[PDB]
Parts: C-alpha cells; structure tokens; sequence
C-alpha cells in the first residue's frame, strides 16, 4: 500500500523494492538513516577540475 | 491493519558542501563531515599540477 | 593603487548585528573576490571568510558556518559582511582582503599568494 | 586548527633569525600554500613572501622563505632596524579554510 | 534515474481501469514513432543490416521490425 | 619528507552488540546504532514465529 | 518510549472497565508481548496477562486481554471491587528491552 | 513455592553506591532469568534490567547503560545488582523478578510471559 502525497495505491512487492531511490528501511522517526542516497544525486566534475 | 516497510524519498534537498582536496602525493583525502550517515561522498581524481 | 577602504563600526551591544562594508577601488571589479579576517589585539587571527565575488557564492569557517551571510553588490562594487548575534568576544577589527579568482570565475584553488592587499580596518568591540 | 607559531624573537643587526611555522599534512605539508604576514600594529598586514621561496615585487630581498615536512621558515638577513612587523604564519588548508599561525612578535635586540 | 517500473514488470488486472491506463497504449507508441520521426536515416541503415542476415523474405522482416523495436528506447 | 597512505587494523575490539528484530511483516529490521557508521550489522533473516 | 497509559478511572462493581495502552510500531504492534501487572500498592506487583488473551492460572477469570494496532486493552468485567492495583501496561520492544507504562492508578469509587 | 527476597529497607548518601541482593529460593536456579525493575512511588516503573543468569551476560538500559553493574553467583544462587554514582533521583524500590531463559541456556527470546513472580522489595532512598 503505497503513498505518495496524499494518495494511495497498491503495487506489487516487486515493483516496490526495485525503485532505485534512498531508503529509509522501514526506519521510525529520528534522522532516518538512508540507505543508497547516491541515486538521486549528481556528482559531475567541470572540465578536469572543480 | 498495516505496518510500514521502507519509506524512500522523491525529493530531495542538499546542504552545504565541503572539499578537502589531498596534493598529488597523499593521495586519498578524507573529509571529517564523512563518517555520517547524513553526508554523501565521491572521489573524483582531478586536474591540480603546479 | 588598489584600494580597500571599510565602516568603522562602534559597539552595538551584545547580541546586535554588525554591518561592515568593503568597497574596493583602484582595481579591476570582477576579478576582485574577497575576504574577511577578523582580528582584535593580542591572539591568533582568525579567518572567518568568504570566497567568490563573480557569482556571489562564499564559503564559511566552520566556527562562524552560520552566523554570517554576506552580500555583494557590483554596482557599488562592494562587498558587506553581517556577523548576526555577536558576543562579548568578538570584539574586533575585520580586514577585507583579495585573493583574485581564477579567470573562469570560479574560485577553486586561490592564487599561489593570497593577500596582496588588506582593508584598512574597522574595529568592532562589544558591551 | 591554528597553526602552531613560537610568540617571540631578537638579536643583533644583520644577524640571521629563523621563524618556525609548523603546521600538519592537512595544510602547510601537502601543499605549497605558505605566506608570512609582516602586520605593523596598529597599521594594515602586508605579505611578505608568497609561493614560499618567492616574493612580491615590494619585498626587501633579504626575507627568505623555506620548507620541508610540516615546516615555514621565514629566515631573514641583516635585519634592518625597523624589521619589527609581528609575522604571522598562513596558509591553505586541504578542506578548503586558510588559517593563520600563533603569530611571532620580531623583538628586535 | 533507473526507474521504468510497473507496466511491464507486473499489472493489476481488474474490472476498474488501472492507473493510467487511457495512457500508455499511447505511451509506448508515440515515442518509437516519434524516435524514428526524427532520425530515419537510422532506419535507412537498419533495414540494411536485417536485409542482409537470414534471407528469408520473412526473417529479416522480422529483423527489421525488431531492429527498429529495440532502439527507439535503444535498450 | 614520506606521506601516509591509509592504514590497516591488526585487532578489533567489539562491545555493545545491542540487536533488533521485527515481525514477519512489519518490514526488515532496524535500530538507531546504524546511522553512527563507527558500528558495523549485518542484516540477516532468520528467526521464528510465534 | 514510556508506553502511553492514562492516569485514572472508576465503575459500579459488575460493569466493564477497559485500560488501554498505546504504543508504537517498535513493541506492542509488531509484537505479541504485553503484560498488565497489577501492583497491589505498599506490596509487590504480580502478573494479570502472558502473551495478552490468555492468563496465568491464578488470575480472576474476570480479566481479558486484547490488542488492536498498537494497543493494549485490559478489560474487565464482573468486579469484585476489591481490584484496584495500579495496572502498569509493559511489553517487550524490538530492541531487546522492556518498557512499562505510565500505569493507571484504578479508581473504585 | 518461588521464593525472592532481598536485602531491607536502606539508605544511602548522594554518590553512594547501593548493593542490592536477590536472592532465589524455592525454585530451580536452572534455566535462570533475573531482572531489576526500579519503582518509587508517584511514576513511571523504568526498567533498568540485564538478562542472563546461565552464562553471567547482561543487557542494561541505556537509561543506565553504564552505571550499574551485576554480579551472578550461584553458590549463594543470589544475582547482586549494584547502582554506582547514585542521585537524589533514583530514590526509589528495586524488585527482583525472573523470566525463564530457554532451553540452550542462552536468554535471547523471553517466555510469552515474563515476571510470574517479584523480588520483596527493597526501598532504597537518596540523601
């Protein structure tokens, strides 16, 4: 049972673990740690440098 | 009756950024604000000489 | 020749808010960056700087990460740093000095000198 | 993290003095980044060296920087009379940041 | 940025209409025929390198219809 | 001059192992030590119900 | 943490009381462990629950356990009047340590 | 029939140290189990426990993670918790009680049930 912003739908147990984003691994509260993170950022060096 | 499993994240947002760039020589730098699980990190050989 | 010139601030209480200006003549704008190098008499300098002045960016000395921002502005050519919720300790004179960017404009690695040039000072004191 | 600077120094004219900086591989070992701020109290710092070894145009001759491991040395010759500038040590950190030295007040006898 | 998931890998079958299912019939289509709108040289040369493996009249058709399958999406 | 490049642990001390376990379902498990990256845990399923 | 439970309540003797203790997903929703111990003010506290529905052999069959979510709800019923021991809610959380409620001071009037 | 008591009413200084002693009778020390449940009256019971008489293993609260420490002795079939640097807060009652260990030894997984019985009490107050 899946929710985006105030919305929900059902997908398969399939689907649901192959979306390449951060997980929260089903982690409460806190400052979840997220796993992955490195899907949805961008490291890309100028030129050579910087 | 429903119980959570992962979370993930679709949008994210980044903080401030820092360098630590090693000379040639030393080779691998560090970076104190890595060792986090809120940091995110990766070597990039670059462009340096002279 | 080059010329730094800066407000010479008073007090302002602790917990006020410090406004100093630097606004460089005598040279090329847009080649000029910036620093700022705080000072009072009889300990180490600390730097708690700032460095970009093409595309306004900066960088922050992990003591003062937050409690400066800085602005710039070309059109006065000028360069404002703000210390929000200073102490009694920061009592103080912070020079501007320059350290000229690379041509890309952006600002990496410095010039092998840094500080050809200082402000010529403004000294901040607390009460 | 300021970089380690022995408070003060003096001596006879023209007598040869040696300034220690000694910092870490974070900073003045990796890197060539060095500079000694000549800062005449009360008046504005000025730099005295620039790339180590080198100097700026206006520089008496007679300073001379050097290095190795985690060192500055500014070694100066023949100290002139009004030599006393409180030198302080500068460079380019690895993360990023410039520090300056402990700083040396130059006590001239 | 790997993330195509849920039309191919597994759907609901239902007596309801599925997401957005009055989209992708043509969400599928348009973009292989967009891609080959531009481009066609691409079909040029794809049709030459079926036309002249297997020579059966039949398996190369095969070969061109799938060629120009596989790599609008090119993957 | 030299120049230090990385390093290797000879012997490990290891104290706290402090555990977590969930259900069947209410997800994979988890616990705040993760995010501390001075620890080390390996997630594996195996327990009971019941 | 602190399993939540209310402070207090109270009934004629027969009617049902129900003592209901919130926790989270971490320990009395994702597990069966609960325990309601009734704690006999100036003596010791014993057991009124195992494993929520069912009892140990010397409890008053009054008593009757259930979850739902995250809740824990001891309901009883047919009072004796003399049963008012502060009901503390407990469970066992998936870290591996145990956690007892706020308690519910049990008023009979 | 099951049998715990400990050691009476006492008191101690803020700093001091309390030894508390539970000692199990009328049952098998065997497939052992003991916890510590602090209580004084007004509040929430915490539970600063450790689990494994067998083998001598602990687990603690964080709450008091390092503070106290417990000794396991068959010969007196007794387990001593100890409460080093006490405070005027800890004022309060610790009770004994026991969750059986499984079969292998080994205390991971309790019993369904835990505390089928209760130490007698031990009212412990801080100056």
């Amino acid at each position: 049972y899946l929710t985006m912003n105030n919305k929900h739908w059902l997908v398969h147990k399939e689907w649901f673990h192959d979306i390449p984003l951060p997980w929260h691994a089903g982690a409460d509260t806190g400052t979840p740690h997220w796993n992955n993170k490195e899907a949805l950022v961008e490291f890309k060096d100028a030129h050579a440098k910087r | 009756n429903m119980a959570e499993v992962r979370s993930y994240c679709y949008e994210a947002s980044i903080s401030d950024m820092a360098s630590d760039s090693r000379c040639p020589t030393q080779g691998e730098a560090y970076l104190d604000k890595q060792s986090d699980t809120q940091y995110v990190c990766k070597r990039t050989l670059v462009d340096r000489g002279w | 020749e080059v010329q730094l010139v800066e407000s010479g601030a008073e007090v302002k209480k602790p917990g006020a808010s410090v406004k100093v200006s630097c606004k460089a003549s005598g040279y090329t704008f847009t080649s000029y960056a910036m620093h700022w190098v705080r000072q009072a008499p009889g300990q180490r300098l600390e730097w708690m700087g700032w460095i970009n002045a093409g595309n306004g960016n900066t960088k922050y000395s992990q003591k003062f990460q937050d409690r400066v921002t800085i602005t710039r502005d070309t059109s006065a050519s000028t360069a404002y740093m703000e210390l929000s919720s200073l102490r009694s300790e920061d009592t103080a004179i912070y020079y501007c000095a320059r350290d000229k960017v690379d041509d890309y404009g952006d600002y990496w690695f410095p010039t092998l000198w840094y500080f050809d040039y200082w402000g010529q000072g403004t000294l901040v004191t607390v009460s | 993290s300021a970089l380690t600077q022995p408070a003060s120094v003096s001596g006879s004219p023209g007598q040869s003095i040696t300034i220690s900086c000694t910092g870490t591989s974070s900073d003045v070992g990796g890197f060539n980044y060095v500079s000694w701020f000549q800062q005449h109290p009360g008046k504005a710092p000025k730099l005295m060296l620039y790339d180590v070894t080198s100097r700026p145009s206006g520089v008496s001759s007679r300073f001379s920087g050097s290095k190795s491991g985690n060192t500055a040395s500014l070694t100066i010759s023949g100290l002139q009379a009004e030599d006393e500038a409180d030198y302080y040590c500068s460079s380019h950190t690895s993360r990023g940041t410039w520090v300056f030295g402990g700083g040396t007040k130059l006590t001239v006898l | 940025a790997v993330t195509l998931p849920s039309h191919s890998t597994r759907k609901l079958q239902t007596r309801s209409q599925t997401w957005l299912e009055s989209r992708e019939y043509t969400k599928h289509l348009i973009r292989v025929e967009n891609w080959i709108f531009r481009n066609p040289g691409f079909a040029l040369a794809a049709a030459a390198i079926a036309w002249l493996l297997g020579s059966s009249t039949s398996q190369k058709v095969i070969y061109l219809v799938m060629i120009l399958l596989i790599a609008p999406a090119y993957s």
